[PDB]
């Protein structure tokens, strides 16, 4: 499913041939980091004292990986990677009634 | 069948040769327009309005390329409207 | 391969998480955290397998890069 | 009612569904049955263009349950354009992302129908900066392809389409957007093509069309009539260019394989003859290509190629074009089959038309030394073709041949206004006549009666005068008085006049108008 | 045998020889009227009258960029900035200067993020691609 699509972007986010057996790795890789977003969004908003996840709570553990930073803003990431109606629904943008 | 073709191919060798003798007065009259492209060369007034136009339809194609990213990305309601529809469907 | 799954994203946020209430464009950025998740981990193993000088990525190499990768990315 | 339906549903559109008394649907696919029938005049296509996809009710499934069928019956106007340009705002409302991949199918499947397509290639950028959509992509690449022109190539859009090459992954989509960008202004290098999901709407759009209706220079014609009007340099050196180092190449590519290149090579000097016919002189890199490859040359590679490229060839002096060519077409005239003595022969007899047509214009456009060259190609001929008959025993397919040749000879002065009426040599007239089939010497007959003809026009305007008559004379009275085995036959197949009068209605028209005289 | 193929690519080039000589016809007309047209048309052209119409050219120019930057005055009235952190129209236009005589800068980040963010999705301006900071007007140029 998901983790489907994400070996599939793994294909041109590698650029170099992969291996089957190798991708099912990738599979229980994908499920290994999530099993600890999973409970490190849980931490982050429990703190935030919010039992939902709000948008602020992920830029800061975006901080945890680091590939955040002041030079590098939330807002400048999703700009790299996510299509463009991908990306409308995050950053605002402004026509007087800014998303 | 070959008289025909005699006639037809005579009829071809005269408006090939015509056609060759009006295309090198045309090619010399672009040449003599060469010449005219050199009544521009003497650069003394042609050469300052022309770099003017050079570094103002760059603005001009600046202000019109932002102006099809203007009217597209806002809640522009851009067809919809008199005035923008002659200021969207901009020249080139 | 430009695509993005709504669906499946927030089913493995229910599945490893059952109390949790991702809002409505929370699903993209978990996704937008896996993108640069796997980024890193596709750069990460260009890295090592460099280091291992072998054109093709393999098992010990993607091996090693979780343990960097998924260390690192952790919170 | 198709009008009046869709105000109806525009009543639905100004109040909520809820308050509505009848259904929204019913309506819109009675409008549907409409469709399946006649989908929607200019002005009704406009108006359900418009509305239907802005904020209002137009259900994803409503919407696109008529965006379906939605398309035109005469064809798309401006207005219709105009104010979806307006959906593709891409707002509040945005016509959702399915909706928006079949509007963008919609514009690139009845993009064939637009009254100005030139008025949406300036809406070019609107499209263009919609194409950052992932779910657009396909559909809006599809639509810029049959969109663009030189005037949207812009440098900012060309590092646009970079940028997505390089963020998203490699499409076909893209790869026919960058393609046709590098066909146009070339600031990118690249080295499927009209692959369209809309073949579930083209038989939809086949109906639509039946409704519509029921109410370097070689493989280009239409440029080469541009070369064919200019002798200049740069452009006949870049083909002489081009074709000797194709001549030569693809001639190398016989050394190899000589069974499968003897196609493309063969389909390669065919295009070469059929631009020098209509051209209508010979390409000077293939008389250079003749010269090299004549003495190599056999018999049967690519005989009919080779020798309809001697045919075009230049007027050239017969002292420089002969040791060149005519001495190897002889070389290997005397040593090969009728097959190719005769595949000689017609080579030489449209040489001689070639070299005559451009002589007549040589007198058109204001000669003796070009003259005697004609002449000289005549008599070399009629030395070919007089021991042509010696190898092979004056042999009656060769004859006919040889007299072919000479039944351009004989028809220069009135033809070709050059005075070089020419005779038979002795050794061909005879044989000619002395021949056993009737369909030689009646053309023979013709030949003098031509040669008749020409010496009478000849006379008129004014050596052609003295020895040509004085030999022309000589074969008149050996054929008059001869006028015979093949005539003998003709007879026992049957009152001269009557005999004459049944031969005459059997063909015999050369022999009908030589006597005549 | 040979006179019946001698007479078939006979037919087919009178046929082809015709469709040639139609289309020599063609070009020939063609070929006279332009000389005839060219001939005290484009020849008729005088350096001054040349440079006179280079200046129609910039009044012409002038004035589109005129109708461009007023209309740049009127719509953008409708985004209009609300409550520093720089009108659109000025951020924009000092973008615009900066890119005018060249610079990747740009605007240094200029303030309200959802103006910046405006004109960055539709193609207005670029990031930098090493450090997201600073802006550049997409070089439409």
């Amino acid at each position: 499913a998901g983790l489907s699509h994400y070996v599939k972007l793994f294909s041109f986010y590698a650029k170099m041939p992969m291996e089957r057996k190798a991708l099912e790795m990738v599979e229980k890789c994908l499920d290994k980091y999530f099993q600890h977003l999973c409970d490190d969004l849980e931490v982050f908003a429990a703190h935030a004292g919010r039992k939902t996840v709000k948008p602020e709570d992920l830029e800061l553990l975006m901080r945890r990986q680091g590939l955040v930073t002041d030079q590098v803003s939330l807002h400048v990431l999703v700009e790299r990677h996510l299509p463009l109606e991908y990306r409308q629904l995050l950053i605002p943008c402004a026509y007087s009634g800014n998303s | 069948l070959e008289e025909k073709l005699l006639d037809i191919r005579k009829k071809r060798l005269q408006l090939k040769q015509a056609s060759e003798s009006k295309l090198l007065e045309i090619q010399t009259e672009k040449n003599k327009q060469k010449i005219d492209l050199d009544s521009m060369e003497n650069s003394e007034r042609i050469k300052i309005i022309r770099q003017n136009l050079q570094m103002e339809i760059k603005i001009t194609t600046v202000i019109q390329h932002v102006f099809q990213n203007l009217i597209l990305g806002s809640k522009v309601n851009w067809a919809e409207d008199p005035a923008l529809k002659e200021i969207v469907l901009q020249l080139e | 391969k430009r695509k993005a799954p709504r669906g499946f994203l927030k089913r493995v946020f229910k599945r490893k998480k059952p109390q949790l209430r991702l809002e409505k464009s929370g699903d993209l950025l978990v996704h937008l955290n896996c993108l640069l998740f796997v980024h890193r981990l596709a750069e990460e193993s260009r890295t090592n397998a460099c280091a291992s000088k072998c054109r093709v990525i393999n098992k010990e190499h993607v091996l090693a890069a979780a343990k960097v990768i998924l260390k690192k990315s952790r919170g | 009612e198709e009008d009046a339906l869709q105000m109806a549903v525009g009543y639905f559109e100004k109040g909520p569904i809820k308050a509505s008394q009848n259904k929204d649907k019913t309506l819109e696919k009675h409008l549907k049955t409409v469709e399946n029938v006649a989908w929607k005049n200019g002005l009704a296509s406009e108006e359900i263009d418009i509305l239907l996809n802005i904020a209002l009710s137009g259900k994803f499934g409503n919407a696109v349950n008529t965006r379906i069928l939605k398309c035109m019956i005469p064809a798309t106007v401006i207005s219709e354009d105009s104010v979806v340009k307006a959906v593709s705002w891409l707002c509040v409302g945005k016509c959702s992302g399915s909706t928006k991949v079949l509007f963008y199918r919609w514009l690139v499947a009845m993009f064939d129908f637009i009254d100005r397509k030139e008025q949406i290639n300036l809406l070019y950028g609107f499209f263009f900066a919609s194409l950052q959509d992932d779910a657009l992509c396909p559909y809006v690449c599809h639509l810029l392809y049959l969109l663009t022109k030189k005037e949207n190539v812009k440098p900012f859009r060309v590092r646009k389409l970079l940028d997505l090459q390089a963020k998203m992954g490699m499409q076909p989509h893209l790869q026919a957007l960058l393609s046709l960008y590098k066909f146009f202004a070339p600031a990118l290098i690249s080295v499927i093509y009209f692959k369209n999901s809309e073949n579930l709407w083209k038989t939809a759009l086949l109906a639509v069309k039946q409704r519509n209706r029921g109410p370097s220079v070689l493989n280009n014609s239409l440029l080469l009539h541009y070369i064919n009007c200019v002798r200049d340099e740069p452009v006949l050196l870049r083909f002489y260019y081009w074709l000797s180092q194709t001549l030569q190449e693809e001639c190398i590519w016989y050394k190899v394989n000589n069974y499968e290149h003897g196609k493309e090579f063969t389909n390669f000097l065919d295009t070469i003859i059929r631009a020098e016919c209509f051209l209508q002189e010979g390409f000077y890199s293939c008389e250079a290509f003749l010269y090299k490859s004549l003495p190599l040359w056999d018999g049967l590679c690519c005989r009919s190629q080779f020798l309809q490229l001697v045919s075009w060839i230049p007027f050239s002096s017969f002292s420089e074009v002969k040791p060149l060519l005519f001495d190897h077409l002889a070389q290997l005239f005397f040593t090969s089959t009728i097959y190719f003595k005769c595949s000689v022969l017609q080579s030489l007899k449209e040489l001689l038309q070639n070299w005559l047509l451009w002589l007549s214009m040589d007198i058109h456009m204001k000669l003796g030394g070009s003259m005697n060259s004609v002449s000289k190609l005549i008599h070399y001929v009629g030395w070919l073709s007089t021991t042509a008959m010696r190898l092979e025993s004056n042999n009656t397919f060769l004859l006919h041949f040889i007299l072919d040749f000479y039944e351009k000879v004989c028809d220069i002065y009135i033809n070709y206004n050059l005075p070089l009426v020419v005779l038979f040599p002795p050794g061909i007239f005879y044989s000619a006549l002395l021949s056993l089939d009737t369909s030689i010497l009646n053309q023979l007959c013709f030949i003098m009666h031509r040669y008749r003809k020409n010496l009478t026009a000849a006379k008129k305007n004014e050596n052609f005068s003295s020895k040509t008559y004085q030999e022309f004379n000589h074969y008149l009275t050996s054929m008059v008085g001869c006028l015979h085995p093949s005539f003998l036959s003709y007879a026992v197949s049957f009152k001269w006049s009557w005999y004459l009068d049944y031969l005459f209605s059997q063909g015999l028209q050369g022999l009908k108008l030589f006597i005549r005289s | 045998s040979t006179k019946e193929s001698k007479n078939e690519k006979l037919k087919e080039d009178l046929e082809r020889e015709q469709r040639w000589l139609d289309e020599q016809q063609q070009i020939m007309e063609s070929l006279n009227v332009l000389h005839s047209e060219l001939k005290n048309k484009v020849e008729t052209f005088s350096e001054s009258r040349i440079f006179n119409e280079l200046k129609t050219k910039m009044l012409n120019i002038k004035e589109y960029k005129e109708k461009l930057l007023s209309t740049l005055g009127e719509f953008l009235e409708d985004h209009f900035p609300l409550p520093s952190s720089v009108n659109l129209i000025t951020l924009h236009e000092m973008l615009e200067i900066l890119i005018n005589r060249l610079p990747y800068v740009k605007i240094s980040d200029s303030f309200w993020p959802p103006y910046v963010e405006l004109l960055l999705r539709n193609g207005i301006a670029l990031r930098h691609p090493e450090d997201p900071t600073r802006i550049r007007l997409e070089a439409f140029h």
